[PDB]
């Protein structure tokens, strides 16, 4: 019956806690403790990007660390050119709510998704001047929140449904469906060779899959409330996470546990965007207070701060290169630091 | 000197020890306080441009204060020259931007008016920030040049532009130049007053009391309805205080200014105080 | 891993009076607010009762106004409820219930068919 | 119900047979690959003014 | 500058000229929310409203006076609201109807607005409220086989207030009803503001036609509001 059900989960359970305490013979913290500090580090704003009308929720970089993608909730979607303040191509969308946004490493496609549960995919490189739309792929069930190309005809999809996807471009179907979380999935990262990819949820949850099999492999948790965004340590041997409970995490994927938490006693809100650096030694962090945060890795400490956003932060990224970090936020603007 | 000969064309030599030292005074701290207020327009400018409203607010105020100040210190200077030794000079220069100057200030302070009604009788409608711009620059400098000009060339050949005694405009029997200040004046109070009593029709509709009242101590100093008591002084001589309210009413511009129209907003006193602390 | 483990249930005469008990664990459990939910054989989910982070204001529905009482306390982490007199149409099912967020006065999604955080419930049967 | 609990038992059978190790061999090496890649961080070691296209 | 960098920068000029026509047409337009639950007559007013002309959201458009409103319904979504609610945040205006003819559901329509109320993102949105079926209120309380005191225990000691207006002459057991649940909104809705956003009631039938006009009406006194106090005034 089910009772017996229940009594071997909570006995696998207890196994789980038990073989997970007497792993665990230091802490990171005591080991780290003769690690030089980075310093103080200040940034300076280099280009302010205008032209946007409403909030901006989301972008993205592109392989060559010059041109970037802009989403924002008037229904438009925006590529620039970073060094000059060019615009190169201003494309209008059909549906003004709008949630995602990403290009393919080969600089031909861009993709987004949002409230109505479509994603469109669409050309850059017609005979013509103008873009047109090449693909639509429907079939969830719920708001789509996060999508990362793989190749120029295979997607990864997160969905409001409790449900991830994996889209094939030129047929247009699912080939599979990863299922096992209780809330909604709201971030993702692919790893560096594009094997395993990692997922956060509404739950204080986070999982790790296999996008060939389709399977779930190991399941983390420790957070309170929600996760808000999810990212991979250069290596694929780490990720970093953050709550509203405001507190971010470091997680392993063969320790299996926690190994540091940066939180403060004067924060009391919750952390919207999580973004590695390309030595690992910076993290930084978004915030609706209304500002951004540098985190070192290593010791937990800030070692910085990014100001000049009067309202709610939603997006940040760094460069294949590592020489600029982007910023956007609710007021409509687009801010770059070096 | 009195502070009331730029309304009155005749200034009772009774009371004249009276009023003196309070125009010495009174532009006194005027010009302080207005220094004060361009300090703070100076010092939390890229924290207040959120919006087109709120832009064009601030724009109209920094104007009326610069307007203000200029004209002030001009006042001050043509009223210590001594016009019994050199008949010519200075009692020209003075004078004329005196005038120019101050009729600016009034047509500065219309705008604020319109602007108002702009956004209560017309709700749904929607124009461009240059265009705004363009019309409030071409009519806050551009009647004032116009006027000042053609008062001085049709009034200066036959020596008439300037009293016998002191360095502001005249009028006897003949040429009054004086109307060109009084008449574009006082037709700007007459109608700032009625934007005051739409507002209070819609500030009344249920405590109700603190409400009213603080609406209606911010709106006299800006809009100016104080200088309305130089309706009394032009058509009297004593009776019982206009040549004398006038002056505590009307030198203390910049004092009620600093006091009500900057010192008590809510987003403004917030990050003075929290840049100061 | 949240957890909230109720206690106290039983079966009881008409008038009779019982004491229902949440334990929790693994957050800080004075930050947040608490309610009660029931689940009546035939119908949905329900709302019963309502207290603060503090302690100082508590809010109850219509027909439990007079004869049920709600208390917390943060030292032991457990939260409480007390009924006196007992009609049949209090045979249910009882869950305790936290909220999504720290630091806040809204309260949503409480009620809906699938949330986390919410313990497994106990049964109380009136006749 | 029986099937969600079904699934659950399946799924942790799954995750507690899992091989692991200890962390301070998972220290380890965060901590070395940060000194690897350390002289070619910008964001960290700023560069001089000639080569930093946001600047020049 | 090269004939590239010409180029890109007459691109770059085209580009803020269509831009800039983009501007006007996006910020004459109005957008507003519509919520409800499973039983109470939401689309019926969509219906009535549309004579002035799978899916994760809807919509419909409608105009007054030469003033074009824009109006959206969710649809194929879950039962948990605290993620997408967000995106609404710009909005002048949320449109709230509520059932009362059902006594057994109107604590959880309570509950459903003070939610609503005290959200972080929506504590400057103002919201109206229709209390549709006014119609199957006058059988339900003159029949009498069901007790509005027994649901609600205060209402034993409840007496009319004097601003009333009983214009269509009905039986006054009938409007006491009528008026205890705006009673019971409206002290929520007074208790814990701060001035910044108000609420608007109406009472609505499946039969009315006006419910464009007092939309209209209020957005003019939203607007009015915003702009006084943006000048300290209010």
């Amino acid at each position: 019956e089910l009772d017996q059900l229940r009594q071997e989960a909570e006995q696998l359970k207890n196994q789980i806690r038990d073989a997970r305490k007497a792993c665990a013979d230091a802490t990171l913290s005591q080991i780290t403790n003769n690690i030089d500090p980075v310093g103080r580090i200040q940034m300076r704003t280099r280009r302010t990007l205008r032209g946007h009308l409403a909030k901006i929720y989301a972008m993205h970089w592109g392989t060559d660390s010059r041109l970037l993608v802009s989403a924002s909730q008037d229904g438009k979607l925006i590529i620039w050119d970073s060094y000059t303040t060019n615009k190169v191509h201003a494309i209008p969308l059909r549906s003004s709510w709008v949630m995602t946004c990403a290009y393919a490493p080969s600089g031909n496609y861009v993709a987004c998704g949002g409230l109505d549960n479509i994603c469109s995919i669409y050309n850059l490189k017609t005979r013509e001047g103008n873009v047109r739309v090449s693909r639509e792929l429907a079939g969830h069930t719920g708001y789509l929140s996060c999508c990362r190309f793989l190749d120029d005809n295979q997607i990864v999809t997160s969905s409001g449904d409790t449900t991830c996807a994996l889209w094939d471009i030129e047929t247009g179907q699912q080939t599979t469906t990863f299922t096992g979380h209780t809330g909604d999935v709201m971030s993702l990262s692919l790893a560096p060779d594009t094997r395993l990819f990692v997922s956060g949820a509404c739950d204080a949850s986070a999982k790790l899959w296999d996008v060939r099999e389709g399977m779930c492999r190991q399941t983390f948790t420790g957070h309170e409330s929600d996760i808000n965004a999810i990212c991979f340590f250069p290596n694929g041997n780490a990720f970093a996470t953050g709550s509203d409970d405001a507190t971010c995490r470091l997680f392993d994927l063969r320790a299996d546990q926690e190994l540091m938490t940066y939180s403060h006693d004067n924060i009391i809100c919750g952390i919207t965007s999580v973004s590695f650096s390309k030595s690992g030694r910076l993290l930084l962090a978004g915030y609706d207070d209304f500002n951004c945060n540098v985190w070192d890795a290593l010791k937990a400490d800030r070692a910085g701060v990014l100001a000049g956003h009067d309202n709610r932060v939603s997006c940040l990224g760094v460069t294949d290169d590592g020489m600029a970090v982007a910023t956007g936020s609710w007021d409509s603007f687009l801010k770059i630091w070096n | 000197t009195s502070f009331s000969i730029l309304m009155s064309p005749f200034v009772p030599s009774t009371i004249f020890p009276v009023v003196k030292w309070i125009t010495y005074v009174g532009l006194g701290i005027s010009i302080g306080s207005l220094i004060l207020c361009l300090i703070i327009e100076a010092l939390f400018w890229k924290q207040i441009k959120k919006s087109q409203t709120s832009h064009t607010r601030r724009i109209c105020m920094v104007n009326i204060a610069l307007s203000l100040l200029i004209a002030d210190v001009w006042f001050i200077v043509g009223a210590t020259v001594d016009t019994t030794v050199n008949p010519s000079g200075v009692c020209t220069a003075a004078v004329f931007f005196t005038h120019f100057f101050y009729l600016s200030l009034f047509f500065w302070m219309l705008m604020l008016g319109i602007l108002l009604a702009y956004r209560i009788i017309l709700v749904f409608h929607h124009m461009a920030q240059h265009l705004m711009m363009a019309v409030g620059f071409c009519l806050g400098y551009g009647c004032p040049l116009i006027i000042s000009v053609i008062t001085i060339a049709v009034t200066q050949p036959s020596n008439t532009y300037k009293r016998k005694d002191v360095c502001w405009l005249n009028w006897s029997n003949g040429s009054k130049p004086l109307l060109a200040f009084v008449v574009p004046a006082l037709a700007i109070v007459a109608v700032n007053f009625v934007v005051v009593l739409l507002v209070l029709t819609k500030l009344w509709r249920p405590a109700t009391i603190i409400r009213v009242g603080k609406s209606l101590l911010i709106l006299t100093p800006l809009l100016g309805l104080t200088w309305g008591f130089g309706i009394g002084t032009i058509v009297d001589s004593q009776n019982l205080a206009w040549h004398v309210i006038f002056a505590l009413l009307n030198a203390f511009q910049g004092f009620f200014i600093l006091c009500f129209g900057i010192l008590l907003d809510s987003k403004l006193r917030q990050l003075l105080f929290n840049k100061l602390s | 891993q949240v957890q909230l483990q109720e206690s106290g249930g039983g079966l009881v005469q008409p008038g009779g009076s019982l004491r229902l008990s949440c334990a929790a664990s693994g957050f800080t459990f004075s930050n947040y607010k608490m309610n009660w939910v029931r689940q009546a054989p035939g119908k949905g989910l329900e709302w019963v009762s309502d207290i603060s982070q503090s302690g100082a204001s508590i809010s109850y529905t219509g027909s439990v106004k007079g004869r049920f009482t709600i208390s917390r306390d943060n030292a032991k982490n457990t939260l409480y409820l007390q009924m006196n007199s007992l009609k049949p149409e209090d045979t249910a099912v009882y869950y305790c219930a936290r909220c999504p967020a720290p630091f806040t006065r809204d309260c949503f999604d409480v009620t809906s068919t699938t949330y986390a955080y919410r313990g497994q419930g106990t049964q109380v049967t009136v006749s | 119900s029986i099937a969600q609990a079904r699934k659950l038992v399946e799924q942790l059978k799954m995750e507690a047979n899992i091989d692991r190790i200890k962390v301070s061999k998972a220290a380890a090496d965060l901590m070395a690959y940060c000194e690897a890649h350390a002289k070619e961080d910008p964001l960290l070691t700023p560069v001089p003014a000639s080569e930093n296209p946001f600047r020049e | 500058l090269s004939a590239e960098d010409k180029a890109a920068v007459e691109r770059s000029k085209m580009i803020e000229k269509q831009l800039q026509k983009d501007k006007q047409v996006y910020r004459a337009t109005h957008r507003l929310l519509l919520l409800g639950a499973d039983n109470s007559g939401k689309s019926t007013i969509v219906k009535q409203m549309r004579i002035y002309h799978t899916s994760g959201i809807f919509e419909t458009k409608f105009q007054v006076d030469k003033v074009n409103f824009h109006m959206f319904d969710v649809g194929a979504q879950r039962d948990e609201r605290r993620k997408w609610i967000q995106c609404f945040n710009d909005v002048t205006a949320i449109i709230f109807v509520v059932d009362s003819s059902d006594y057994n559901r109107l604590q959880e329509a309570l509950n459903d607005f003070k939610s609503i109320w005290n959200n972080r993102w929506l504590r400057t949105i103002s919201v109206i409220l229709f209390l549709n079926k006014q119609d199957l209120l006058a059988e339900k309380v003159l029949a009498g086989k069901s007790k509005i005191e027994d649901y609600f225990p205060e209402f034993a000691r409840y007496t009319t207030p004097e601003d009333a207006t009983p214009e269509p002459g009905e039986d006054p057991r009938v409007t006491r009803a009528k008026y205890f649940i705006r009673d019971e909104f409206l002290r929520i809705s007074t208790a814990s503001g701060d001035g910044r956003h108000y609420c608007y009631p109406h009472f609505t039938c499946s039969v009315d036609t006006e419910n464009a006009r007092r939309i209209f009406n209020d957005c003019r006194d939203i607007i009015q509001r915003m702009h006084l106090r943006q000048y300290e005034l209010l």
